[PDB]
């Protein structure tokens, strides 16, 4: 299950990760609660995404 | 400042905005991070929809 961005988001710290529309993420953990940590399949690095910017492929 | 209140994947809490590290406001759905010194943090999502914009307006603020 891939996730793609929609809109581009700029992370405000280090544990959200900054993304551009049309990044794909892999899900690591989506049980984390509402904000799931993921790595990019394009920059390899990890990170809080929002899941409201994001949606599964 | 106040106390917004949140829907945690189903579970309504209310926490501090001052204990909030970042907010992301997508313009339908408003989801952010929380740290509580009770040695437990947490995410929250509020409904731009379904919840009093006076306290949307403190999630996102100009330059946030």
């Amino acid at each position: 299950t891939l996730f793609v961005a929609l809109y581009d988001y700029e992370a405000r710290t280090e544990d959200d990760l900054s993304f551009h529309k049309g990044e794909k993420f892999q899900i690591l953990n989506s049980s984390e609660g509402d904000w799931w940590e993921a790595r990019s399949l394009t920059t390899g690095e990890t990170g809080y995404i929002p899941s409201n910017y994001v949606a599964p492929v | 400042m106040a106390t917004v209140k949140f829907k945690y994947k189903g579970e309504e809490k209310q926490v501090d905005i001052s204990k909030i590290v970042f907010v992301t406001r997508y313009g339908k759905q408003i989801f952010f991070r929380y740290d509580l010194g009770g040695g437990k943090p947490g995410f929250g999502v509020v409904s731009e929809k379904d919840a009093p914009k006076e306290l949307l307006q403190k999630l996102e603020k100009q330059k946030k």
